[PDB]
């Protein structure tokens, strides 16, 4: 599922600006 | 009568108030020794945001600390001057209030209202996703905030759940004006957060306020799905997804939600909602917002879908824990000329 793909990704934490 | 004429009248008066402060900014309204530092609430490229207690009043505030030397190394001088100049001049129910600002030999300081409910990001990740009416309640507040900011020729440029705090009444308080800019023409700075960038930013074109409307589309999608519309492990892969011209919606998204999101996450600027002849009204009058009472939202009359837990004054339980570094103030003034107007 897309949710499982998101949860396993390296970008579920707090995101910094460029 | 016509809500649009009341809106025009309201915005005309708000502009008058804004311009006076924009032209004559408040400066040096407190000193570091007036505050007792309690705990770090968050960190940035230039320093921590700390929960502080104003000793003369016993009031709690959030104090943003920016190391002048780090701002200079990151070429963020002008952006830092925009941030404080803009935040001291604005006034809207969903914008965090700047109470004091000052600087010393080492740092710049922005003392703002303390919003104890924590970041929407924290609640969104833990819960998983927000139901459509829950997401709509938050979305309505950003729509109004953007209508206000854009009327002042301001572009916000960093919309994301990390930048939205939940107050004791369950309403939003927007923080982080580090990339906000007052600009009438087009602008070109590559800034924002990867998942939220409009295609025109990635493609190095001159852009405008329509980038905040694209970012609103990303926020609504994220709140309602629990994940962003364009995600990957690295920023380059995110950009490839954004520019492709393809978005997939979860099956639980209502027909009205998808329609609104196709008009917000629209590559074509002559077609993107918020960017047309009818301006913000194309969003306000969309079917997904039919149950939204815009005035009741601005007046904070609507019962919030979620009220954060509040242990008492100075409680930080809605925030993550952080490594604590003691503040150092050099005996020599750093970057005096660069931050003269702060
Ligand atoms: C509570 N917390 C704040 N923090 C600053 C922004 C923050 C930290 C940096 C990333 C974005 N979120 C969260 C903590 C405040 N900034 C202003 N008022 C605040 N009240």
């Amino acid at each position: 599922t897309t949710y499982a793909d998101f949860i396993a990704s390296g970008r579920t934490g707090r995101r910094n600006a460029i | 009568g016509s809500e649009q004429e009341s809106v025009k009248e309201f915005l005309a008066k708000a502009k008058e108030d804004f311009l006076k402060k924009w032209e004559n900014p408040a400066q040096n309204t407190a000193h570091l020794d007036q505050f007792e530092r309690i705990k770090t609430l968050g960190t940035g490229s230039f320093g921590r945001v700390m929960l502080v207690k104003h000793m003369e009043t016993g009031n709690h505030y959030a104090m943003k600390i920016l190391d002048k030397q780090k701002v200079v190394k990151l070429k963020q001088i002008e952006h830092t001057l925009n941030e404080k100049r803009i935040l001291q001049a604005v006034n809207f129910p969903f914008l965090v209030k700047l109470e004091f600002s000052f600087k010393d030999n080492s740092n710049l300081y922005m003392v703002m209202e303390y919003v104890p409910g924590g970041e929407m990001f924290s609640h969104l990740r833990r819960i998983g996703r927000f139901s459509e009416p829950h997401a709509r309640f938050y979305a309505a507040q950003i729509v109004l905030t953007f209508e206000y900011l854009h009327s002042l020729d301001l572009i916000y440029r960093d919309l994301k759940p990390e930048n939205l705090l939940i107050d004791q009444q369950g309403y939003i308080q927007v923080t982080d004006f580090g990339f906000a800019k007052r600009v009438k023409g087009r602008t070109w700075t590559l800034c924002g957060t990867p998942e939220y960038l409009a295609p025109e930013i990635i493609l190095s074109k001159g852009y405008n306020k329509a980038v905040d409307w694209w970012a609103l589309g990303v926020l609504i999608y994220e709140m309602a799905a629990g994940y962003p519309p364009f995600f990957a492990d690295q920023p380059i892969q995110i950009y490839e997804k954004i520019v492709s011209g393809k978005v997939r919606f979860p099956s639980h998204f209502s027909s009205d939600l998808k329609d609104l999101l196709r008009n917000l996450l629209q590559v074509d600027l002559t077609k993107r909602f918020g960017n047309l002849k009818n301006g913000v009204n194309d969003i306000k009058n969309h079917k997904w917002f039919a149950t939204t009472d815009w005035i009741a939202i601005y007046q904070r009359k609507v019962e919030a879908p979620f009220i954060p837990k509040f242990k008492g004054p100075g409680d930080t339980s809605n925030f993550d824990d952080y490594e604590e570094e003691e503040i150092r103030v050099s005996i020599n003034e750093k970057c005096g000329k660069e931050f003269s107007e702060f």
